[PDB]
């Protein structure tokens, strides 16, 4: 229907066009007869019938009188809903500047006349003059005259000039400029002026001169002589129980509006002093603006209830405003919501339904099938046959739902997989059963959690659920493709338990004939689950290649690996299975299953594997006591031993050999160390026991405790939990961050007495409110990001560039951080990948890096490699699918109209609340900084060089001595400027001092072509460099944090892409979160947008201004293929808040935040949204440009090209 | 400095020093002596006094009311007929000696100024008043067009120096199309337009008698008399500004702001100074206060309230609020309504009308619950909506009524149609459905009785039923 919007200031003339009527008086309904009021708020002549096909009078109230107007009347007889659309208007009877055009900094009336905004609202405020023709006098436009002033050159000239107040003064001044002259004033200006200030100031003016000759709005139309007046269904003016009404603030400030112009005419026509007619005006403006905005110019107008009133900008900005509270988001139908309990029993693709809640969603689908069936003859009978509640509708619930997919949510949705596809199960009941598999996906525990139920209703719908939303589909983490619907708890502690070891159990040391005679050895108690036996096993091998090799071969092992290798699909080696079974060793064989065998195996394995967990931890009784918290009889004699030392060191102190400081720090120490070695002691005790073998010597075994068990499972608790369970709580924080001198000495098995509790609360108060405030932060966060790269989509495959990043381990000291097959897995090399020492290409170009090809680099031991990336991407728009590679939840090549940053964006903020020289190898020294590498090639150790055994090329063997997270994510990605930076090298130079000038120093330096540059450094400064030395451009100059502009303007785009990717990889792994890095690229991408036009060319682009990127790639591509004078840009880097408000399209910054100064930017400057991005689609209710959708968009483009 | 309004307001009236007594006399005389020049400036007119004449004639007729005609008598039927009798017969004088003796002879002039001086002790009402000064106003304004059109066409000199007594006459005409100089030929084209202008003003000359000296004469003596006028009450309401401001504070809090309240008590206090009278000997201030007070009453009673009530129900809700109180006061409980009926003389309905139609409507957005974040606004449902299982209904009985109407004669369904008005825009009487082939009433009326009669067997009605 439509393409674009526009937005742009409104003339008279055509807000009189939307009006269709004038309202004339304050007047709403009759105080009796709760009728419209002629010429009023509600008018039905203005606005339209109140009833349906009906008039006031009530002559006319029929369909048959269509269209016509009622003669004694005026109410047009139609539908009442017209009274949503049709709209009024108000004669001013002054001139009204709009608050939005004159408040909104910067003021665009302020600086079109060239003049202060104080001054502009002395003259609104009449208290000053303005001359507006100056005539044949001495006079200038814009000069202020002062009343007393005014009449002296009044009375020396007459009427050979003109001077006024108000907003009419503005108004004269604005509709007597002429843009044109003004615009060749400023260029003429800005050519010859040598002040880069001026400057700034004469390039703003004249685009917001040029916006306004291009646009074709004109200047005086910022000043309001028509008011428009909303339709009254907008603003509703409705009865309540009781005979009470309810209104909107609306309704009060469009009545002080009329009446304060209704008064104002009053007043011109018995003509009254000059004062009383100011006063009416000041009035009649500051009601103007109070309804336009109430609170920017003053004092809010506050209603009967002592609350302000909330006027239209309030109505469409803000949190609770129409962009975010009913457009972005909204309330729909066919939903449900209930309280979720676990299905054990539940398949990965199925969920446990209500029945009555199934009634009720799934209604028009029964009333359907009883019409089609023949059980109904009608609507209404279907209706109370439902309301029944008979056998055969239950039968036709069940038919209906028998394929239908049904959405499961859970708030909130940090990611996309909080919300699901599953097939629903009717069960007599009222709770949702839940897959346990899942929970993990939905941040899901039973204590109380509710879930919400949609119904996807056409059959794109259905489709999209079946194939995309299913359960099945998203078993592999979006941020990491590690899989997510690893086993957890109840599952983990049952496939430990039946994998452990014991010695000297009932059948050890017989022969099986394969797992069926251990299941059947095992229920005829013949022998244990732990008992070590020697079983056939038949195994398969599927390679790399698809080869299929089945072997038969004797195994040791125990009963219940053999029983638990019956559930394990063909394909895989025993050995995944033949050792106890924590949860990484459940999730590797998850991975593997995957990896070898493909989705389908991998869901029967795992409902397989939940299954078989749950079982047999119920069989194994596994129960928590107060016997199984064994204290080590250590702990006492080592607290008495630190008692003891700590007398001991506090009679030295009194005796003055050492300070307090130190006393406390070593008082510290001593029981840090105390704390570590009764852990110790109690983990020692815990993990081990003793027993008897078949030939009776006493034998070391792992212990069988409970808790031992759970920790050492990985289903629950830790190290710490255990410490504190049964050894020392430790060392605990006075809430200011100090560390209190006595810990607390006392396990939650003996218990604590007053002050260890009251020092327990002080940090466990602490906690809590951390993690509250830390949610909202992370949520502020993660809206921003979604925000910033919301618009980037895969829209071709290949874009057909040269570019790439060079990816290298990561090494932050002696040892690697990360190996090279985790940072190259998944991605497209940009150039030939050639063996190292040689000229063969192993890897050629445009092949993606899988497992096997992993495995090829890892052998044939390749350090640097390089591939495609994001941000070296030259696509118009959006990326290609090559330079994203692969999808991490799909495991293969990325999809063209994958939302890749609404992907990366919930990648990032979905961790968010987890959030808070000696050589050690053999090999060669290398010096760029020092380098150790090994025999392979691969340099594994990178050491800083401040300003050494070996020298360069000098073989080192071992041992050899040659000589806050969240907020810092924040901080990252809206690029914030330290408080002290350091400072860099602009250019590549000899350095040499200047004149110290009081208050802050100086400094020169020289370049190859001797110009000599100055540079402004605080007294305060450690300076490195020395004079006479040639400092290579980016070289550190002074230490300190390294801001990440200069670093792109110095360095280049690669290397603040690898400064981001690395602080915050840094920042996600010290909390051991795994984010792949093509999120950050994305994200940076979308931060690297916009650049400063620096060489002007000829393509219209004023020298320093702030174009966006691919237009200006674009316009060079045909300035190219005209062979006539290309530019040259800088590129800038911005915050993920500023790219944001910067984007082209005025909806989606409008509705990000700052509506205000969003709309008037784009009024003014007449902007135009075509709706290329998700948010503008959304708003108005099309299809994304993402996904299902992305063809459809297509085909239109391929419409509006032709 | 500031952006209230209010203090702005205040520093603007704060520059003029407050009045005294002899202040206030010395404006009101002021006031007077303009009126009095204003009065004497349209009293030298010759189609004035007739009107007055005759508006006399008609209410001694005991035809007309007595205070439209006068509202005062000024002293340095039982008086009034006397004086106009005198008016009536100075009148008859006048006219027979306005021209026979000559318009410049003394008695002429003489019989003028004492018709000046007899009009001066008159007080008229401020209607006709108002509506002698519009036609003579616009006289005048017909004359200023005609010659600055004349102005207009023309562009000098010789028009500035014939302007005192030939501006109108027929020899500026002549002498113009005497006159030979370069730029008289289009002047001489323009004549035509010109001629029809002083074709237009004779009309205008021969109705007033005056020429063109003696009605510039009036007009500028009337200009002169309604400004000064003006700046007197315009001072006199400039210095009673504090007043105005005094009186409105009172009345804080009910619905209107400050700022709109002192507005109207200014515009009170202008009217109170249009009929303030000196010669009474009283203050300014008694007077004013009650203007004030009224203009801010009826403000509040007609601009304070979402839905108007009118200014008698406000006075009976204000009545019955004091009674309420005093009652409260003196048996110490809430008076119930047969109480509250008994103590204002009305039936105990009027009484409970009045209680439940004083009430405010509220606001949608008043916090509704602890968290702030939801209002009134958002729990309030649309009762005109139709409910999707009605509207699938209607269709379904739409699609029902074809099927029954099909398996029937075509004239028949057609009589059943067209008389109920199915598939149309409008409905029809047995009328016009007899007028399509067959103009007889009863006929039809046969037919839809039978189409009703076969309507309802049971073959051919069981899916009609089910929709009741
Ligand atoms: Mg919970
Ligand atoms: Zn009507
Ligand atoms: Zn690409």
């Amino acid at each position: 229907e439509f393409d674009a919007i526009k937005i742009g200031l409104a003339s008279p003339d055509m807000i009189r066009s939307w009006s269709f009527g004038e309202v004339k008086k304050p007047e709403t309904i009759n105080y009796r007869t709760f009728k419209p009021e002629r010429d009023g708020l509600f008018c039905a002549r203005i606005f339209g019938p109140v009833k349906d096909y009906e008039c006031l009078c009530g002559k006319y109230k029929r369909l048959k009188h269509r269209g016509v107007i009622c003669e004694k009347c005026g109410v047009e007889v139609t539908q009442t809903k017209v009274r949503r659309d049709r709209m009024g208007h108000i004669e001013l009877a002054s001139p009204v500047a709009h608050i939005w055009f004159l408040k909104s900094l910067p003021s665009r009336i302020g600086l079109l006349m060239d003049m202060p905004l104080r001054d502009i609202e002395r003259v609104l405020y009449f208290e000053m003059y303005v001359v507006t023709e100056p005539g044949m006098t001495d006079l200038e436009r814009g000069q202020m005259l002062t009343e007393e002033e005014y009449l002296d050159r009044l009375e020396e000239w007459g009427d050979e000039f003109t001077a006024k107040m108000g907003a009419e003064a503005i108004k004269d001044l604005l509709a007597s400029m002429d843009l044109p002259a003004e615009a060749e004033q400023m260029r003429e200006e800005l050519d010859t002026t040598n002040s880069e200030t001026k400057r700034k100031k004469l390039t703003k003016r004249l685009k917001l001169v040029e916006a306004f000759v291009a646009s074709g709005n004109k200047p005086e139309w910022m000043i309001l002589t028509v008011l428009p007046v909303l339709p009254p269904d907008l603003r509703p003016l409705v009865p309540l129980d009781g005979g009470r009404f309810a209104t909107s603030d609306l309704n009060d400030l469009y009545r002080r509006v009329i009446n304060r112009n209704n008064r104002l005419k009053r007043l011109l026509e018995l003509a009254a002093p000059d004062i009383i007619v100011r006063n009416e005006k000041r009035m009649l403006q500051e009601s103007v603006d109070a309804l336009l905005d109430n609170g920017r110019r003053g004092r809010a107008i506050t209603g009967s209830n002592k609350r302000p009133l909330k006027s239209l900008a309030d109505m469409i900005k803000g949190k609770q405003g129409r962009f975010r509270q009913n457009l972005l988001g909204k309330r729909v139908d066919y939903s449900g919501r209930s309280v979720i309990t676990v299905g054990p029993y539940l398949r990965l693709h199925q969920c446990g339904l209500p029945k009555k809640m199934a009634l009720e969603l799934f209604k028009p689908f029964i009333y359907s099938k009883l019409e089609t069936r023949g059980l109904a003859t009608t609507i209404k009978a279907a209706k109370k046959m439902v309301e029944r509640e008979e056998a055969v509708v239950w039968d036709i619930l069940d038919e209906v739902i028998r394929e239908h997919p049904v959405l499961l949510n859970r708030a909130p949705t940090l990611h996309r997989l909080g919300i699901q596809a599953f097939e629903p199960v009717l069960i007599e009941g009222k709770a949702i059963q839940l897959h346990p598999l899942v929970c993990a996906a939905y941040n899901a525990d039973f204590d109380g959690d509710q879930m919400a139920v949609h119904v996807p209703l056409t059959l794109e719908a259905q489709l999209e659920a079946r194939t995309l939303m299913m359960s099945t589909n998203n078993i592999l983490s979006p941020a990491s493709g590690d899989p997510i619907i690893v086993p957890s708890q109840d599952v983990v502690l049952g496939l430990y338990y039946m994998t452990r070891e014991k010695i000297n159990a009932k059948g050890e040391g017989m022969y099986l004939t394969g797992p069926a005679e251990a299941e059947k050895a095992y229920r005829t108690k013949t022998a244990e689950l732990h008992a070590r036996v020697k079983v056939r096993i038949t195994e398969t091998i599927k390679h790399e290649n698809g080869k299929l090799t089945t072997e038969t071969k004797m195994i040791d092992t125990t009963v219940g690996r053999a029983m638990l290798w019956q559930i394990v699909p063909k394909g895989l080696p025993y050995s995944l299975v033949n050792q106890k079974l924590g949860k990484k060793q459940i999730s590797n064989l998850l991975n593997e299953a995957y990896r070898k065998l493909g989705l389908k195996d991998t869901v029967i394995f795992a409902d397989q594997i939940m299954y078989t967990g749950f079982a047999y931890a119920a069989l194994s009784g596994v129960s928590v006591g107060i016997d199984d918290m064994v204290v080590p009889a250590a702990k006492y004699t080592e607290i008495a031993e630190a008692e003891e030392e700590v007398r001991e060191i506090q009679e030295q102190f009194q005796s003055g050999l050492v300070t307090a400081g130190e006393r406390y720090n070593k008082v510290i120490d001593i029981w840090a160390s105390t704390n570590d070695r009764v852990a110790k002691a109690m983990m020692e005790n815990l993990s081990s026991e003793q027993v008897i073998n078949r030939q009776g010597e006493q034998e070391k075994q792992e212990s069988f405790n409970s808790i031992y068990m759970m920790a050492d499972s990985g289903a629950r608790g830790s190290a710490a939990q255990i410490r504190q369970l049964a050894g020392m709580r430790g060392l605990m924080a006075r809430p200011d961050g100090s560390i209190i001198e006595t810990p607390i000495t006392a396990n939650f098995k003996e218990g604590l007495n007053v002050l260890q509790y009251f020092i327990s609360t002080h940090g466990a108060r602490k906690g809590l409110a951390d993690t509250a405030l830390k949610t909202a932060n992370s949520g502020y966060l993660t809206r921003r990001l979604v925000d910033v790269a919301q618009d980037v989509v895969v829209t071709e495959h290949d874009c057909g560039t040269l570019e790439g990043v060079v990816m290298t381990p990561h090494i932050e000291g002696g040892d690697v951080k990360v190996a090279l097959t985790e940072l190259a897995l998944g991605r497209v090399v940009s150039e030939d990948i050639l063996k190292p020492g040689t000229d063969e290409v192993l890897i050629p170009r445009n092949t993606l890096l899988d497992e096997k090809w992993c495995k090829v680099i890892n052998d044939n031991s390749v350090d640097q490699i390089k591939v495609r990336s994001v941000v070296t991407c030259d696509s118009d728009f959006g990326c290609c699918a090559q330079c994203y590679g692969r999808d991490l939840a799909r495991g293969h090549l990325v999809n063209q109209g994958e939302a890749v940053g609404v992907i990366a964006a919930q990648s990032i903020g979905e961790p968010g609340t987890q959030l808070t020289i000696q050589a050690k190898n053999n090999g060669s020294v290398k010096l760029h900084e020092l380098t150790i590498i090994d025999e392979f090639g691969r340099t594994k150790e990178k050491h800083k060089l401040p300003y050494l055994s070996k020298a360069d090329g000098d073989a080192v063997a071992a041992g050899e001595t040659v000589a806050g997270g969240l907020p810092r994510v924040a901080d990252l990605f809206e690029a914030r400027k330290p408080k002290e930076p350091a400072i860099l090298a602009e250019h590549s130079g000899t350095v040499s001092f200047g004149k110290e000038t009081k208050g802050k120093r100086r400094l020169i330096i020289t370049r190859d072509s001797g110009d000599t540059y100055e540079e402004m450094i605080p007294k305060h400064r450690q300076l490195n460099v020395f004079e006479g030395e040639r400092i290579e451009r980016g070289d550190v100059i002074a230490d300190g944090p390294e801001s990440p502009h200069d670093i792109l303007r110095l360095r280049g785009i690669h290397a603040v892409t690898t400064y981001i990717a690395n602080e915050v990889q840094e920042v996600y792994r010290l909390q051991g979160v795994k984010i792949n890095d093509k999120h950050i690229e994305t994200i940076v991408r979308q931060m690297l947008r916009k650049c400063t036009i620096t060489f002007a060319g000829d393509s219209e682009f004023l020298p320093g201004e702030t174009v966006e990127y691919s237009q200006v790639k674009i316009a060079n591509r045909k300035l190219v293929e005209e062979g006539k004078e290309p530019a040259r840009f800088e590129r800038e880097l911005l915050g993920i808040t500023k790219a944001s408000l910067a984007t082209e399209s005025f909806i989606s910054a409008a509705s990000f935040q700052e509506t205000t100064r969003v709309l008037t930017e784009a009024a003014v400057s007449g902007k135009r949204d075509d709706l290329r991005g998700l948010k503008e689609n959304v708003i108005v209710g099309r299809l994304i440009p993402a996904g299902t959708g992305f063809a459809y968009h297509q085909d239109r483009q391929a419409k509006r090209a032709q | 400095r500031t952006t209230d309004p209010v203090r702005m307001y205040m520093r603007e009236m704060g520059t003029v020093e407050l009045l005294t007594r002899e202040g206030e006399i010395d404006i009101a005389k002021r006031i007077e002596d303009g009126i009095n020049q204003v009065q004497s400036a349209i009293a030298e007119y010759p189609g004035t006094i007739p009107y007055i004449l005759e508006q006399f004639d008609r209410v001694q007729a005991e035809e007309l009311r007595l205070t439209d005609l006068i509202s005062g008598f000024v002293d340095p039927p039982e008086l009034a007929r006397e004086k106009f009798n005198e008016l009536r017969g100075k009148f008859q004088n006048l006219q027979l000696a306005v021209n026979e003796f000559g318009r410049d002879s003394h008695q002429a002039s003489e019989a003028s100024d004492l018709v000046l001086d007899i009009f001066r002790e008159f007080r008229l009402t401020p209607k006709q008043f108002d509506h002698l000064v519009e036609t003579l106003r616009t006289s005048m304004d017909r004359v200023r067009t005609q010659e600055r059109l004349v102005m207009k066409a023309v562009v000098k000199k010789s028009f500035i120096a014939l302007f005192t007594g030939n501006e109108s006459n027929e020899e500026w005409l002549d002498k113009v199309l005497a006159s030979d100089k370069p730029y008289v030929a289009k002047v001489r084209e323009q004549e035509e337009e010109i001629r029809r202008s002083i074709q237009k003003l004779q009309m205008i000359e021969q109705e007033t008698s005056l020429s063109v000296e003696r009605i510039k004469d009036i007009s500028h003596r009337m200009s002169i008399g309604e400004a000064k006028a003006r700046r007197a009450k315009k001072e006199m309401v400039e210095a009673n500004l504090r007043l105005v401001i005094s009186i409105a504070k009172k009345y804080t809090n009910r619905g209107l702001q400050f700022l709109d309240l002192i507005q109207e008590g200014n515009i009170g206090l202008m009217k109170a100074v249009d009929k303030f009278e000196y010669r009474r000997g009283y203050k300014f201030s008694t007077y004013a206060t009650w203007w004030i007070r009224q203009a801010i009453t009826r403000s509040i009673a007609d601009q304070a309230r979402t839905i108007r009530i009118p200014v008698h129900m406000i006075e009976t809700i204000n009545k019955l609020n004091r009674i309420s109180r005093q009652m409260l006061q003196e048996m110490g409980r809430e008076p119930l309504p047969e109480e509250l009926a008994e103590r204002m003389q009305m039936p105990e309905d009027k009484i409970r009308k009045v209680l439940k139609i004083a009430k405010e409507p509220i606001s949608m957005e008043t916090p509704i619950g602890d968290d702030e974040d939801s209002h009134l606004g958002d729990f309030i449902e649309d009762t005109t909506l139709e409910l999707p299982l009605d509207s699938a209904t209607a269709t379904s009985l739409k699609a029902a009524t074809r099927d029954v109407l099909a398996g029937l004669t075509p004239r028949e369904a057609k009589v059943l149609r067209m008389r109920f008005g199915i598939d149309m825009n409008t409905d029809h009487t047995l009328e016009e459905v007899g007028k399509q082939f067959d103009v007889t009433r009863e006929r039809i009326r046969q037919i839809e009785a039978k189409a009703l009669r076969k309507l309802r067997h049971p073959s051919r009605s069981e899916v009609l039923r089910s929709f009741l």
